[PDB]
């Protein structure tokens, strides 16, 4: 929702 | 910092710096977030960039990114130290540190405690009042 | 005994 960079990086690694 | 870690943090940075110019812009970050199902406004992206943009020029460069990644790595290493400590105390691996387990490991660590001392330690940590220290409780005491 | 020592002790062990 108001995400942090850490979650962003995790999800980017997936896709 | 190891060059292996640099190359690793570079691969990470490249997921945001989508063209390899060495900067993450609001435009790039917008594409990232859209790819993950959000649709941010310019203001929201400026906010997010500002979390990492140390010199306030409105973009993130790799040195700024690596400063952030190194701080996070120290946080994750702290968390892993506390997780390992919990596993060592939880001698039977059931997710709870009992009084017997706490006393036995403390003996091994050079600190001989009596029952009343051990029980006082468990009460300090035992948020939920079940007589044992679970992982959540342990983290709270150890942070 | 504070829990912080117990973390330090563990590290040496
Ligand atoms: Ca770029
Ligand atoms: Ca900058
Ligand atoms: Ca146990
Ligand atoms: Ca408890």
């Amino acid at each position: 929702k108001h995400p942090k960079f850490e979650e962003i990086l995790t999800r980017l690694r997936l896709q | 910092l190891t060059e292996e870690q640099i190359a690793e943090f570079k691969e990470a940075f490249s997921l945001f710096d989508k063209d390899g110019d060495g900067t993450i812009t609001t435009k790039e970050l917008g594409t990232v977030m859209r790819s993950l199902g959000q649709n941010p406004t310019e203001a929201e992206l400026q906010d997010m960039i500002n979390e990492v943009d140390a010199d306030g020029n409105g973009t993130i460069d790799f040195p700024e990114f690596l400063t952030m990644m190194a701080r996070k790595m120290k946080d994750t290493d702290s968390e892993e130290e506390i997780r390992e400590a919990f596993r060592v105390f939880d001698k039977d691996g059931n997710g709870y540190i009992s009084a017997a387990e706490l006393r036995h490991v403390m003996t091994n660590l050079g600190e001989k405690l009596t029952d009343e001392e051990v029980d006082e330690m468990i009460r300090e940590a035992d948020i939920d009042g079940d007589g044992q220290v679970n992982y959540e409780e342990f983290v709270q005491m150890m942070t």
